[PDB]
Formats: C-alpha cells, sequence, structure tokens
C-alpha cells in the first residue's frame, strides 16, 4: 500500500493512509529513574 | 425560409432505442444512390449475450423507408481465458456519433468497458468500427497498454469524431488524463490496412495525438466536441476541439494546427458554469472563403431587464481574418431553460446566394418544451443575427422529453433539386426527420 | 396578518401608458427560530473533517442562544452519481470504492437523508458519531443535485415555515455541472420534484445534475438560505458563484477546522443583516421600477437592497409600476424573508 500508481482524484487522500510506518515503544522522559 | 415544413419526411425505430441520437446523409457517388444514416445508442442486437449494444440503422429516402441496420459487428465478447471476458458490448451506446464521407461510415461507442489484459477490470475506452466499402474496421486507440484512470483508460474514446477532408479521422476522448481531455488524428489509409483480429494495442504509424499537461487541468473535458476546417491557410483541415470545463468552468476552445497537432488558437468563455465548448462547427458563413468559428453555451444566464438573470444560452460567432485575428460576436437564446446552442450544423447555401448558412438548436424551447430549430444566413458582412425560420416539433413527451434538435445534419442535396436538406433527430421519441429545401425565385417587377 | 412585510397585499389598477407607485416596508424581526441542516459531503476526501462535527452539536448552540428564539439540527449526506466513469463499476469496487485500501468506506450514494429537524442535541451528536465515509474516482463531486434534493423535499427533511431556514453545505471541491451527465449515459434534464422514497435518493442515476439557474430558482422558490463552508482553494470557486446564486454565502474553513462555529454564527448575522428583493412577474407589458431606500438614504437599484440592515430599523421600497401593452399578478419578496407580498394588480384594456 501506498506504493502504487500516483492517484489523483478523489482517491488521493486516502491512498496515504497504511502507508508504511514505524511502531516505536520507549519510556516515557517523565518516568526514567 | 426555404425549407419545406409541409412535407418532412419521417421517420422510426424501435421504442426505448434512443433511435435518432445521431444522424448524418450516405451518399456513396459509385451507386450514385442516397441513405441516411440514424444511430440508436440503446437499441436492442442480434449478438449473443449482449444486451443493449446499438444499432445503426441506414434508412432510405427514395419513398421506401426501409431502415436496414448496418452489420458493423455481429459476434459477443470475445474472451481473455475460459469464463475471463476480455470486453463488455452490453450497454455500450454504440452508434452515438455516426459520420460519413462519401464511401466510409464511422459509427463510435464511448461506453465500451473492457477487462484490461493486466488485470480484471472495466475501463470504459471506447471503439469505433470503421466500415470502407466492403471490407469492416475495428479502431480504439485509446484501448492500449498503458491505460487506468491515470492514463487514457477511462478515454471514452469516440464520443466525438469527425472526417478531415484530407481521409483522416479526428476522434475525441473526454475522460483521458484524469478527464484533462485527447483528441486523436489518424489516416484511414492507414486503419484499414492495420488490422489484426487478434490484436488489441495496434500501433498506428502516422497517429497525431494530444498528452498530458498539468494536474490543474483535471475535468476539462477536451474533446467533448469535435469539427474542422483551414484555418491557417496551409490548406490542411485544423483540429478545433470545445472543452467546457476549462479555467473554472469558464469553457474554453482549442484549435490545433491539422499537419502536426500543434496549438494554434485559444478561445475562452465569460461566464462561468456556462458550458463553452459544449457544441463546435466552423463554416464559411460571410462568403470570404476563410472558415468562421461557431462555439455554443446552452447554460448561459442572462440578465434580465430589471436584473433577474435568465438561463437562455449563447452562441458566439468568430469570423476569421486574413491577418489571424477574429471578430466576434454574440447571439442569445431567446427561451429560458430551452439550452439555445445545443447543437449547430452548417446548411451549406440553403437559398443560393453566395454566402453559406447555419442553423441552431434548442431542444428543450417550444411550446410544451417539444423543440424548436432555428435557420440562420449569412450576408457578405456576417451572419444576420435574426433566424429567417422556425422548425418546430410534432411529437409530444412519451416518459422523456422528446428533445427535438438534439442532432442535425445538412449541407447534402437528396432531391438533386440543387439545394441543400436538412436532418433531425428527436430521440426521446426514437424519431427522425428530413426536410427539403425548396428552390427559390426572383421576381423582378 | 403580516408582520415583517407589509403591506401584504395591494390592489391597482392602471391603463396603457401610465405609471402608478405605492410604498413597501420591510422591517426585519428582533429573534428568529432558526433550522439548521448539514448537508454534508462525506466523499473519501472529507474524511478528515467528518470527525470534526463532533463539537458542533453544544458549542453553536450556545453560540446562537441569543440570535435565535430556539434551535433545530439536522443531518445528511451525499457523494455522487453511482455509474461509471464516477464510480468503478468492478464488482469488488462498486459497493466499497475504498477496497484497494483496506478500508471500510461505506457504499457510494447520491444523497441520504439522516436526521430530520430535532432540537434534541444529544440526537444529532448521537447521528453525527456513527457516520462512515464513502468513495468515488472523479475530482468534483455530485453536490448540487443533492441541495436541490434537500431543498425540494419539505415534509422528509422537516423544515418549519415560521423558522428562519438555513442550508449548511459543507465541502472542499468544485461540484458536478448539469451536462457532466452526458459522459455516463445521462440524457435526461432533471425535472425539479424531489425523489426521497426510503430517505435515499433513488432518481440520482436516471436524471442528470441541476443547473444553476433550476437550482437558485428551488432554492429561492423554497426560502432557504444557503450558506457554503468550503474548505480548500475551492472557496474562490464557491465564491465567484455567489453574484449568479441571489442569498448565498461563502465562508472559508481552514485546516484547522476550529473556525466552524463562528463560520456559522457570523454567516448567520451577516445574513440577518441584508435586505433585498425581486419580483417574479408573469404578466404581459407590465415592468416594474423598484429602487431601495436605505437608512442611510441610498438609492440603490432594489434589485441587491439595502444591507447592514438591523432591528429597531424599517426598510422602505419605493416601487413604480408600469403599464406599456395590453393583453394575473405579482409577487415581490424578500429573497430569504419567510413573507411575500402580493401584488394583485388589476388589468383593464
Ligand atoms: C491555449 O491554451 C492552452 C491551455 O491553457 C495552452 O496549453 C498550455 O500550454 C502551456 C505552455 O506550453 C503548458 O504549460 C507547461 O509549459 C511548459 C513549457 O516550459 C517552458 O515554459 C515554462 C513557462 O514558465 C517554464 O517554466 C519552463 O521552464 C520552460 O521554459 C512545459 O514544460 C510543461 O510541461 C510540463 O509537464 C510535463 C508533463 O507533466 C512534464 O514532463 C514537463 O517536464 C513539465 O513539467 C513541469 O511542470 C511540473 C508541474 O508539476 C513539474 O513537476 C515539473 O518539474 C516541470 O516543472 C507544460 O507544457 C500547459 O500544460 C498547456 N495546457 C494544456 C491543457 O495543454 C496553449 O499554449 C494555448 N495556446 C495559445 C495559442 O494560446
Ligand atoms: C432489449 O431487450 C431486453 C431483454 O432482452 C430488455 O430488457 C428489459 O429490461 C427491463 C428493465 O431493465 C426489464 O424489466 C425487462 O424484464 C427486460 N426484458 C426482458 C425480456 O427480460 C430491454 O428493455 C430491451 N431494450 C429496449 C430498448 O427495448
Ligand atoms: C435526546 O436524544 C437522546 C439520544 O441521542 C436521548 O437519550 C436516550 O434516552 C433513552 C431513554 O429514552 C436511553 O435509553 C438512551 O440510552 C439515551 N441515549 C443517550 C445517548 O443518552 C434523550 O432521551 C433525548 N431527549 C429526550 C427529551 O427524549
Ligand atoms: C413567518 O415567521 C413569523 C415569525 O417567525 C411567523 O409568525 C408566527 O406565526 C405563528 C403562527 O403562524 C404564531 O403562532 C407566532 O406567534 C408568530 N410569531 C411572531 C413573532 O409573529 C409567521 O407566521 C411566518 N409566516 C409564514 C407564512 O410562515
Ligand atoms: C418614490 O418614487 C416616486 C415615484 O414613483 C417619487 O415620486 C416622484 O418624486 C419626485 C420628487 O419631487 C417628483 O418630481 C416626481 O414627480 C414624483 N413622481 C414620479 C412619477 O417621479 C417619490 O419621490 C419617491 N420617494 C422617495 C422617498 O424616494
Ligand atoms: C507545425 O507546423 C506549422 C506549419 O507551418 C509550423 O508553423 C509549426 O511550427 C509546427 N509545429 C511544430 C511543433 O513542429
Ligand atoms: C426606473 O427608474 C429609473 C430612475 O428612477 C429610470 O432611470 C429608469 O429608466 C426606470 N426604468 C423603468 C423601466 O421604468
Ligand atoms: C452599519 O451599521 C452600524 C450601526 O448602525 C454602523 O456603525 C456601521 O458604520 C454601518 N456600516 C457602514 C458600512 O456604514
Ligand atoms: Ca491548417
Ligand atoms: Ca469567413
Ligand atoms: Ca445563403
Ligand atoms: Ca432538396
Ligand atoms: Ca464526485
Ligand atoms: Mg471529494
Amino acid at each position: 500500500n501506498g506504493f502504487t500508481t500516483g492517484r489523483r482524484g478523489d482517491l488521493a487522500t486516502i491512498h496515504g493512509m497504511n502507508r508504511p510506518f514505524l511502531l516505536l515503544m520507549a519510556t516515557p522522559l517523565e518516568r526514567a529513574q | 425560409f426555404n425549407l419545406d415544413v409541409d412535407s418532412p419526411a419521417e421517420y422510426s425505430g424501435p421504442e426505448g432505442s434512443y433511435f435518432g441520437f445521431a444522424v448524418d446523409f450516405f451518399v456513396p457517388s459509385a451507386s450514385s444512390r442516397m441513405f441516411l444514416l440514424v444511430g440508436a445508442p440503446k437499441a436492442n442486437t442480434t449478438q449473443p449475450g449482449i444486451v443493449e449494444g446499438g444499432q445503426v440503422l441506414k434508412c432510405d429516402w427514395s419513398s421506401t423507408r426501409r431502415c436496414q441496420p448496418i452489420e458493423f459487428d455481429a459476434t459477443g465478447n470475445r474472451d481473455y481465458a475460459k469464463d475471463d471476458p476480455l470486453e463488455f458490448k452490453s450497454h455500450q451506446w454504440f452508434g452515438a456519433s455516426v459520420r460519413s464521407k462519401q464511401d466510409k461510415i464511422l459509427a463510435c461507442a464511448p461506453l465500451y468497458h473492457w477487462r484490461t489484459e493486466m488485470k480484471q477490470e472495466r475501463e470504459p475506452v471506447g471503439t469505433c468500427f470503421l466500415q470502407d466499402g466492403t471490407k469492416t474496421v475495428e479502431y480504439a486507440p485509446c484501448r492500449s497498454q498503458d491505460i487506468d484512470a491515470d492514463g487514457q483508460g477511462f478515454c471514452q474514446g469516440g464520443f466525438s469524431i469527425d472526417f478531415t477532408k484530407a481521409d483522416r479521422v479526428l476522434l475525441g476522448g473526454p475522460g483521458s488524463f484524469y478527464w484533462q481531455g485527447q483528441l486523436i488524428s489518424d489516416q484511414v489509409a492507414e486503419i484499414v490496412s492495420k488490422y489484426d483480429p487478434n490484436v488489441y494495442s495496434i500501433k498506428y504509424n502516422n497517429q497525431l495525438a494530444t498528452r498530458t499537461a498539468q494536474a490543474i487541468f483535471d475535468d476539462s473535458y477536451l474533446g467533448y466536441s469535435v469539427a474542422v476546417g483551414d484555418f491557417n491557410g496551409d490548406g490542411i483541415d485544423d483540429f478545433v476541439s470545445g472543452v467546457p470545463r476549462a479555467a473554472r468552468t469558464l469553457g474554453m476552445v482549442y484549435i490545433y494546427d491539422g499537419k502536426n497537432m500543434s496549438s494554434l488558437y485559444n478561445f475562452t468563455g465569460e461566464q462561468m458554469a456556462a458550458y463553452f465548448g459544449f457544441s463546435v462547427a466552423a463554416t464559411d458563413i460571410n462568403g470570404d472563403d476563410y472558415a468562421d468559428v461557431f462555439i455554443g453555451a446552452p447554460l448561459f444566464m442572462d440578465r434580465g431587464s430589471d436584473g433577474k438573470l435568465q438561463e437562455v444560452g449563447q452562441v458566439s460567432v468568430s469570423l476569421q481574418r486574413a491577418s489571424g485575428d477574429f471578430q466576434t460576436t454574440k447571439l442569445n437564446g431567446f427561451e429560458v431553460f430551452a439550452r439555445f446552442g445545443s447543437a449547430i450544423a452548417p446548411l451549406g447555401d440553403l437559398d443560393q446566394d453566395g454566402f453559406n448558412d447555419i442553423a441552431i438548436a434548442a431542444p428543450y424551447g417550444g411550446e410544451d418544451k417539444k423543440g424548436i430549430v432555428y435557420i440562420f444566413n449569412g450576408r457578405s458582412t456576417g451572419l444576420n443575427a435574426v433566424p429567417s425560420q422556425i422548425l418546430e416539433g410534432q411529437w409530444a413527451a412519451r416518459s422523456m422529453p422528446p428533445s427535438f434538435g438534439y442532432s442535425m445534419k445538412g449541407a447534402t442535396d437528396i432531391d438533386k433539386n440543387g439545394y441543400p436538406d436538412l436532418i433531425v433527430g428527436a430521440f426521446g421519441v426514437d424519431r427522425a426527420i428530413l426536410y427539403r429545401a425548396r428552390p427559390v425565385i426572383t421576381v423582378n417587377a | 396578518i403580516n408582520t415583517q412585510v407589509t403591506p401584504g397585499e395591494v390592489s391597482i389598477q392602471l391603463r396603457p401608458g401610465a405609471e402608478a407607485n405605492f410604498m413597501l416596508k420591510v422591517h426585519p424581526l428582533k429573534k428568529y427560530p432558526v433550522d439548521l441542516y448539514y448537508l454534508v459531503d462525506v466523499s473519501a476526501s472529507m474524511h478528515n473533517n467528518i470527525e470534526k462535527l463532533n463539537s458542533v452539536g453544544n458549542d453553536l448552540s450556545r453560540k446562537m442562544a441569543f440570535f435565535s428564539r430556539d434551535f433545530r439540527l439536522g443531518f445528511g449526506s451525499y457523494v455522487d452519481k453511482t455509474v461509471s466513469p464516477y464510480i468503478s463499476i468492478h464488482p469488488e469496487r462498486i459497493h466499497n470504492q475504498c477496497s484497494d485500501y483496506n478500508l471500510d468506506c461505506m457504499p457510494p450514494h447520491g444523497y441520504i437523508h439522516v436526521l430530520s429537524l430535532t432540537e434534541n442535541i444529544t440526537e444529532f451528536e448521537k447521528a453525527v458519531h456513527r457516520q462512515k465515509i464513502s468513495g468515488n474516482i472523479d475530482t468534483p463531486e455530485g453536490g448540487f443535485d443533492a441541495m436541490l434534493q434537500a431543498a425540494v423535499c419539505e415534509s422528509h427533511i422537516g423544515w418549519r415555515k415560521e423558522a428562519k431556514r438555513l442550508l449548511l453545505v459543507m465541502t472542499d471541491q468544485t461540484s458536478h455541472l448539469a451536462l457532466d451527465s452526458k459522459l455516463a449515459g445521462i440524457v435526461v434534464p432533471n425535472d425539479g420534484n424531489c425523489h426521497l422514497k426510503n430517505n435515499v435518493y433513488v432518481k440520482s442515476t436516471t436524471m442528470e445534475h441541476p443547473s444553476l439557474g433550476q437550482l437558485s430558482e428551488k432554492l429561492i422558490d423554497n426560502n432557504i438560505n444557503v450558506i457554503f463552508a468550503v474548505q480548500g482553494k475551492q472557496f474562490h470557486w464557491y465564491k465567484d458563484l455567489l453574484p449568479l446564486l441571489p442569498g448565498t454565502i461563502a465562508g472559508e474553513i481552514e485546516s484547522k477546522a476550529a473556525n466552524l462555529n463562528n463560520l456559522v454564527v457570523e454567516a448567520y448575522q451577516k445574513l440577518i443583516s441584508e435586505v433585498k428583493v425581486q419580483v417574479e412577474n408573469q404578466v404581459q407589458g407590465i415592468y416594474f421600477n423598484i429602487t431601495a431606500i436605505c437608512p442611510d438614504g441610498s438609492r440603490k437599484p432594489g434589485m441587491e437592497g439595502c444591507r447592514n440592515v438591523t432591528s429597531n430599523d424599517e426598510v422602505l421600497f419605493n416601487v413604480t409600476v408600469t403599464m406599456k401593452k395590453c393583453d394575473n399578478y405579482a409577487i415581490i419578496k424578500p429573497i430569504g424573508f419567510n413573507e411575500t407580498a402580493k401584488i394583485h394588480i388589476h388589468r383593464n384594456c
């Protein structure tokens, strides 16, 4: 997803979601030690 | 003023088949007989497994009104694999555009969906069948290897067609490149000689076409209507097409050089949402040997006396001059909501004076909205802005409005009385009508 | 009987070549019961803005507690005509145009009426909260056909004759025109009736869109005050059409869309601070001449009338009826108002 041909028209916005992304899991800054 | 409304030659097709959506004349000089040509985009056919294909019924004038459908095609859907149809001919609106040279017939289908080769899809590319005497061919330059909504997948090729005087076919696809539009020109001398009944994407050596533009031009609808005529003195006809949603729905009209498809002149509308370029017809209305442009804007809203707006329509007349300029004049409709300027067709010389003539139709005008056609006469100055004759439809609306005046044709004498004639199609009641131009005598008291 | 437009009726006799006159006074009232309807575009492009409809429930009703005696709201959605080439006709895509992106998009629909006008704001919030988006292919979208359907169907939507009918059309793109339907085989002009059978627009797929003139006539006939709320650059497109559409307002929605309640309330104030008239004359030879007398005394031509009106402020229209040729009546009405003056012109030849 997100790599098929350049979609213009009404589908242009929808084309961008489910794009390959990152899932970050880190500790909060306020709970280090 | 000489067209005879006392004895109109009648015609009729099947009920509910849109008989008369497109009309023309057939004059094969070899056989020296005269035939009409009427399209029925909603007609049923003999094709197996196809419902509502479309028919182009060839109707005769010489006292026999027998309309025999031209067998442009008889088969059904060709297939890619087992139970994998390649094309979908059902509801294809075949015959919505009929154009005839002396010995050729070109009827196109704009709503012909097909299963693209790469993946199972339904792309309305459209196709055309060019019958040249005995040989019959298929013409479909918008179904290619590079198609999608991005490409010319939605081309709807064959929405508008015309013949150049130099044996070329000008084809207009409104929907390609996300509805920017496209024009395609190609010569018949190559359409016939390049047709393998087992090949779909055919490359034509001497084809001319217009390419992709920036994304701000979407929904322009270039090719919504085409016409031809010489406009830069070379002698070769030049491609005039109407793009009725350009410039924030103002409407524009483009003129392309007929030798290399290079832009020459532009027009532009003056009101938003007026459909400037809906109809285009290039004739020679003042008799100065220079072709003159006509442009239709059926939805133009015009200020009333009190200030209230009225949607009456407008036709723009633009007289070509020898230096590259255009002397433009406006011309407004007569009844509100009548869509004056829907159809424009040159008439030749309807009264044989020396200046060609023209006729403009208001399909939804008239009493009880049956339809009205107006007849204009040229002069040495230009068009004469008061219509000499008013042609009115005689048919009531059965389910939908009769739409008398949606399509019309002229400039060919079928009686051979010396004067050109006119056929009109009131497709909302599945009828076509032929009118005859009476000879004109000059009494010098 | 009439309270805001006086006189409500006039009987006059004229003879050819003569001119008469009278005075027509329009006094706007203090507070108006307001009926607002959200004709919302729910196409795929409008997906980021449907979620911003959950704030307009109570906030706006608080903003409009002083400008109105009571308040009502409604909902409704449109995308486009459901035929090729506007939607895809693939059997997988025909009922969910988003399927190639794994979305739970709702099946496309010409226009669906959702919630008839109600004073229960919790109902409006509930109706809005459960709403999904749809999709199609073309860049423009069929908004004008939905506008006509919402304007004409009266007892379905639930308009009040005693109210100040308002109609908000939330979109972000240009709309389809009348003759754009020829690409889809729709060559039947719109008839101007409305065809909601089960709160779904049945005839979206058989007759084409309305034109600007027909849309404007249907809007002004039903006393509808349209407030466009466009978001992208197409606000300018919706703005340049205002001269062609009397009695319509266009606001701009910023990217943050925090300016929606303010958009509605400022548009309503600008709407209530204006008076203008037109005449629907269907008699032969009689020409009406109307010059408006503003509270600042300006001699405006009346067709756009006097602006910047408030209450405690009566606006007077100077009329001049002519009698040019012989062979009914004419009704002169302030656009947006609920009362009309019926000039029962007698003619004797
Ligand atoms: C009648 O009316 C029509 C329509 O209004 C008009 O046609 C339009 O013509 C113009 C000009 O020919 C077209 O606009 C572009 O023209 C440039 C020409 O390049 C030179 O001129 C520009 C002017 O500023 C300079 O900036 C440029 O550096 C050059 O000096 C073309 O290069 C354009 O092609 C672009 O599109 C191609 C396909 O997408 C690209 O492959 C190409 O590289 C160009 O891309 C550019 O723009 C992209 C935008 O995103 C950008 O990403 C790229 O990086 C690059 O910058 C283009 O042709 C316009 O498209 C025409 N419109 C239509 C509908 O045909 C007629 O000229 C007019 N005729 C008369 C007689 O009035
Ligand atoms: C062409 O023939 C077909 C049938 O072969 C007709 O299809 C009819 O369509 C209507 C509505 O779509 C149905 O109610 C009928 O049941 C269909 N007919 C049959 C026999 O099933 C179609 O109407 C015909 N076209 C024209 C223009 O007459
Ligand atoms: C206004 O509408 C809300 C719903 O949007 C109504 O609240 C519901 O009331 C019923 C009882 O009749 C409960 O079963 C529901 O759970 C309530 N829903 C919510 C979301 O609270 C409310 O009753 C309506 N107002 C009036 C006066 O009836
Ligand atoms: C136009 O609106 C006014 C006020 O918005 C309406 O006047 C009300 O009429 C109802 C009965 O129709 C009365 O019960 C109210 O007391 C009136 N209110 C005021 C403030 O006068 C008027 O009826 C409306 N006219 C039409 C034709 O609908
Ligand atoms: C309202 O319009 C009438 C005309 O219908 C005006 O009457 C004219 O007033 C001028 C000013 O003295 C006279 O010269 C004319 O003879 C009057 N009659 C006509 C037919 O012009 C009247 O003055 C206007 N009132 C206002 C306040 O503008
Ligand atoms: C097309 O042909 C005309 C004919 O003279 C010429 O003027 C024009 O420059 C040509 N355009 C291109 C792109 O070759
Ligand atoms: C209307 O009145 C103005 C001045 O009050 C005048 O100039 C105009 O000619 C009049 N028009 C008609 C149609 O009476
Ligand atoms: C509108 O009315 C208010 C109050 O009467 C006044 O302050 C303001 O100046 C007026 N606007 C114009 C443009 O005169
Ligand atoms: Ca040329
Ligand atoms: Ca000329
Ligand atoms: Ca002549
Ligand atoms: Ca003849
Ligand atoms: Ca759309
Ligand atoms: Mg959209």
